């Protein structure tokens, strides 16, 4: 067992520093490197930073060369990555990352081996950077009119994610949830609908059940044949 | 400040052949090449560093070679549960970079079956107007929808997104979303969403007019 | 108060060799000459080991190949007491059509689709006996259906649908005496000819005695071609002739739909392991930039040195005390 | 090695010196100890990693060649097929030869370097407040505890601070 565990991340407006943590527990005695990878989705992934036994790194990427900071306590075992002036591109899904590199390589056990490729993968910090202010979904009927779609659209939202289910998760066959779009306004809209047969509209009920834990905001929404 | 480019974006392959996968690398590298593959939800899961030797307990069909400049990625037997992005990185310009990523898929063509929602009462009173058109379980991915308004082409005023493969069927699905004011909602009577897919021998329309049923 | 600078020492020092000095001890050096083998032929790769299997055998299957007529490999071993054949000829351009083979992919098999009217086509013999007497698994042995009767003027055209060439090979059956190819396919003048848009010979027996191998004088000889796409092989005989079942396609010209590319294939003594450098004493290795183990090598190889070691330092000198 | 650091002015290495490569040993009032030079030690490692990717893993591809083993006896062209390959070897056999006994001379020197170049930092460090005894080691003419120490190795050393009582003790009776 090598899993590390990311803590910290949020909404934070843009300028505002905020630091990521990375409880390193496991096969690591951390006298190993350690990495951080921010990924946005929608995007791809992107090398951020190194750390290699005190202070040999000092290694950023050239996107926050001057202002992401990297801090490493082994007394605690847990690696640190102070993200100061944050931009709005900052926003991303930022992922601690083991390093290993070839033995041939590292020769003494503590410093920097310049070659190393990241083997054990963590769970992930989502941080996003906009002037946002929480807000919860409006959530609509999309009414059906063999077989028949319906479905809810949960819209003006911020931050991602929400939930959906539906009849309480008793309904999951035929189930799609798209992705969220990214509305001018700054909110997020989808929708999640579910085929069933056109003899079940009558005598059974649909039900969305939409969940948005940052505004801790759930609702119900029964959606009929209009 | 070292480019990666992976090609193609995405590429179609039937369960069992072989994927070959391309990692062009502006200058010279060969010490340090890593492949990865990132299923849909999870983490990156390390397959094969330095250019061709494979990570610990992993696939002997994930195979890797290349040299300083071209890379590939061949995967021998294909499994249903390998739909995942795949990316490389490099070394060093003390600097690693990744590559763009190459998703892989896994069916027979099928047309998407297509319906339109009009907005609800509940949202228009609050003064906008989402018209919704669903494109369910197609195959291939490759799909065009174009809105009309009393027959006049939208550009500008809808986004759209659509759904990983399917585990259970193979298919993706696309939902667009028309957006209006409301205002501008109730000066129109038909709303069209028309859909062109390889599977459908001529383009399909389906619509509604505002204020009937 | 007093700073002293100071730098590391080891216990377990190395000698290495430098431009000053022929022994000076560094705290640690790595060996850059690979200087051993594992002593088998290759892991990560796919391997077929032919093993009794004559490797041209792959392509009309006596009874040996029998697992291996559709084999898909990266590398492949051919064995030293293998028989291509059960029963007693040879391959026309031999060593050519191997060298084919072994850098194929290993290969896929589709029927030729022929179809016959009036002949025994189930010829069979002792020579390939598998539970009982039998012949090539991808040929058919043509006989008159009745003992002295003539044999028919026959003609066949087969024509290459698929992208990649196909292998195309057939026989020629030289009979024991002038009495059993009068017994087998009749009486009077014998012709074989293949044609191909490329390709065109005439083939006729040249029936005798010759030392008993597998316990047959008979001999049958197999000649082979390449076909384009689209093009069409014709076959035309009155007897004599031992006729293709299955075309053989290689996989290294797939579409990538069966597609296992580029392989390469060694002759070798020893076992496999599967716990890129091949030499003839086994795989080594190719971490290191030289070799010591053979001038001989195929693949991604360190080069050969006649050094036995060289040692690289990789830490400064070592000054105990 | 050309500076005359490491088996020079440097007496000898140290064994218990197992978490650096460079670094330093003090005495003050509070006691003895040493401590490693990361920086340094770091420097000395990536030149060392720098060679070590040009030599370690970038084989090169060949297939097809000549054949280099005969059964019979043919003359004229097995003769050249022999000379070619036996050139060949040896010239590869001396750049083998020639790669190794450079790199190491040079190995030996960078590390001799970078064990200079620390002593030399640290002398400027030092200022007036300090004097080389010869063996690497300072003799420094003022009270220093572990902090003081410290600084010095981190580079926060603030020689002014110390200087009137330097001054007094070098430069006396």
């Amino acid at each position: 067992e090598v899993q590390l565990l990311e803590s910290g991340g949020g909404l934070v407006q843009p300028g505002e520093s905020l630091r990521v943590s990375c409880a390193a527990s496991g096969f690591t005695f951390r006298d190993s490197a350690l990495s951080w990878v921010r990924q946005a989705p929608g995007k791809g992934l992107e090398w951020v930073s190194a750390i290699s036994g005190n202070g040999g790194a000092t290694y950023y990427a050239d996107t926050v060369k001057g202002r992401f900071t990297i801090s490493r306590d082994n007394s605690q075992t847990t690696l640190y990555l102070q993200m100061n002036s944050l931009r709005a591109d900052d926003t991303a899904t930022y992922y601690c990352a083991k390093d290993e590199s070839p033995p041939i390589y590292n020769l003494m056990p503590g410093y920097y081996s310049t070659y190393y490729y990241m083997d054990v993968w963590g769970k992930g910090t989502t941080v996003t950077v906009s002037s946002a202010s929480t807000k919860g979904p409006s959530v609509f009927p999309l009414a059906p009119s063999g077989t028949a779609a319906l479905g809810c659209l949960v819209k003006d939202y911020f931050p991602e994610p929400v939930t959906v289910s539906w009849n309480s998760g008793a309904l999951t066959s035929g189930v799609h949830t798209f992705p969220a779009v990214l509305q001018s306004s700054g909110l997020y809209s989808l929708s999640s609908v579910v085929t069933v047969p056109s003899s079940s509209l009558g005598t059974q009920t649909y039900i969305c059940n939409v969940n948005h834990k940052p505004s801790n905001t759930k609702v119900d929404k029964r959606v009929e044949p209009k | 400040e070292i480019v990666m480019t992976q090609s193609p974006v995405t590429l179609s392959v039937s369960p069992g052949e072989t994927a070959t996968l391309s990692c062009r690398a502006s200058q010279s590298v060969r010490s340090n090449l890593a492949w990865y593959q990132q299923k849909p939800g999870q983490a990156p899961r390390l397959l094969i560093y330095g250019a061709s030797t494979r990570a610990t307990d992993i696939p002997a069909r994930f195979s890797g070679s290349g040299s300083g400049t071209e890379f590939t990625l061949s995967i021998s037997s294909l499994q249903s549960d390998d739909f995942a992005v795949y990316y490389c990185q490099q070394y060093n310009h003390w600097l690693r970079t990744f590559g763009q990523g190459t998703k892989l898929e896994i069916r027979t063509v099928a047309a998407p079956s297509v319906f339109i929602f009009p907005p609800s009462d509940e949202q228009l009173k609050s003064g906008t107007a989402s018209v919704v058109c669903l494109l369910n379980n197609f195959y291939p991915r490759e799909a065009k929808v174009q809105w009309k308004v009393d027959n006049a082409l939208q550009s500008g005023n809808s986004q759209e997104s659509v759904t990983e493969q399917d585990s259970k069927d193979s298919t993706y699905s696309l939902s667009s979303t028309l957006t209006l004011s409301k205002a501008d909602y109730e000066k129109h009577k038909v709303y069209a969403c028309e859909v062109t897919h390889q599977g459908l021998s001529s383009p399909v329309t389906k619509s509604f007019n505002r204020g009937e049923c | 108060a007093t700073l002293c600078l100071g730098h590391h020492a080891v216990p377990n020092g190395t000698i290495v060799k430098t431009i000053t000095n022929d022994r000076i001890e560094v705290t640690n050096a790595t060996e850059l000459v690979q200087n051993s083998s594992i002593g088998e032929i290759c892991k990560g790769k796919k391997a077929v080991d032919l093993g009794s299997c004559g490797i041209l055998g792959t392509i009309i299957g006596p009874p040996q190949c029998d697992l291996h007529l559709e084999f898909k490999a990266d590398l492949i071993i051919e064995r030293r007491n293998s028989s291509d054949i059960c029963y007693p000829g040879r391959f026309t351009n031999e060593e050519a059509l191997r060298q084919i083979i072994r850098e194929s992919g290993g290969i896929d098999k589709e029927s030729m689709g022929f179809r016959y009217s009036g002949i025994r086509t189930d010829g069979a013999t002792s020579a390939c006996k598998r539970t009982v007497s039998s012949f090539y698994s991808e040929m058919k042995w043509l006989s008159s259906s009745m003992n002295n009767q003539v044999f028919p003027q026959l003609n066949q055209t087969y024509r290459n649908t698929r992208k990649e060439p196909a292998l195309i090979v057939w026989g020629v059956h030289h009979s024991s005496s002038l009495d059993e190819q009068n017994k087998l396919y009749g009486t009077g003048n014998k012709l074989i000819t293949v044609g191909s848009s490329k390709y065109q010979q005439s083939f006729s027996p040249s029936p005798g005695a010759r030392p008993k191998v597998n316990g047959q004088a008979g001999r049958i000889d197999f000649h082979w071609m390449l076909l384009d796409p689209g093009d069409t092989v014709t076959f035309t005989f009155n007897g004599a002739f031992i006729a293709p079942d299955r075309a053989t396609f290689l996989r290294s010209n797939a579409p990538s739909g069966e597609y296992n590319g580029k392989s390469l294939g060694i002759q070798s003594d020893a076992q496999i392991d599967e716990s890129e450098c091949f030499t003839p004493n086994g795989s080594i290795p190719n971490d290191k930039p030289f070799q010591n183990v053979n001038r001989i090598t195929y693949g991604a190889c360190p080069r050969y040195v006649k050094h036995s070691t060289l040692k690289l330092a990789t830490g400064m000198r070592n000054v105990p005390e | 090695g050309i500076f005359g650091a490491i088996a020079g002015f440097i007496e000898n290495g140290w064994e218990g010196m197992v978490d650096g490569w460079y670094g330093f040993r003090h005495q003050n009032s509070e006691g003895r100890g040493q401590a490693a030079d990361l920086k340094s030690t770091q420097a000395a490692i990536d030149q060392i990693n720098g060679k070590l990717n040009r030599l370690i893993g970038k084989t090169n591809e060949k297939f097809h060649q000549i054949e280099k083993e005969f059964s019979e006896v043919e003359g004229r062209i097995q003769d050249l097929e022999k000379y070619v390959e036996d050139t060949k070897i040896d010239l590869w056999s001396y750049n083998a030869e020639l790669l190794v006994a450079l790199e190491n001379q040079h190995t030996i020197d960078l590390t001799d370097s970078e064990m200079n170049k620390l002593f030399e930092k640290t002398k400027k460090q030092l200022r007036e407040n300090a004097e080389d005894m010869g063996n690497g080691c300072f003799k420094i003419y003022h009270k220093c505890d572990n902090a003081c120490i410290g600084s010095i190795r981190n580079g926060t050393y603030d020689h002014n601070v110390y200087r009137d009582e330097a001054l007094n003790n070098r430069f006396q009776i």
